[PDB]
């Protein structure tokens, strides 16, 4: 039914409608397949306690 | 559209995958040394009356 609706709205919306829906969908497909990423640290502590001699 | 739905699911199930690294930590260790250790002394001839 969703297909029917999309097609119907597509038709009312004309060709331009079709094109960018296709591009959004393609973009979605690309999103789903492509996703990946990572972040990392080099965990090192260290702090400085500076004391003046008196 | 049943076909499309099935395709969505198949692509979705197949597609997903990733891996990540995490590093929980925090460095908390206490080394406490109080009265105990040694310095040094030289050599001197001493004598008390």
């Amino acid at each position: 039914k969703a297909a029917e609706l999309i097609a119907n709205s597509l038709a009312t919306a004309g060709d331009g409608l079709i094109e960018l829906r296709k591009l959004e969908a393609a973009e979605d497909i690309a999103y789903q397949l492509s996703r990946s990423r990572n972040i990392t640290y080099l965990p090192a502590g260290q702090s400085v306690l500076l004391q003046l001699p008196q | 559209l049943r076909k499309i739905r099935a395709a969505q699911n198949i692509s979705k199930t197949i597609a997903t995958s990733q891996n990540r690294i995490y590093l929980t930590a925090d460095n908390l260790v206490l080394n406490l040394q109080d009265e105990s250790f040694t310095r040094g002394s030289d050599s001197l001839i001493k004598g008390k009356k």
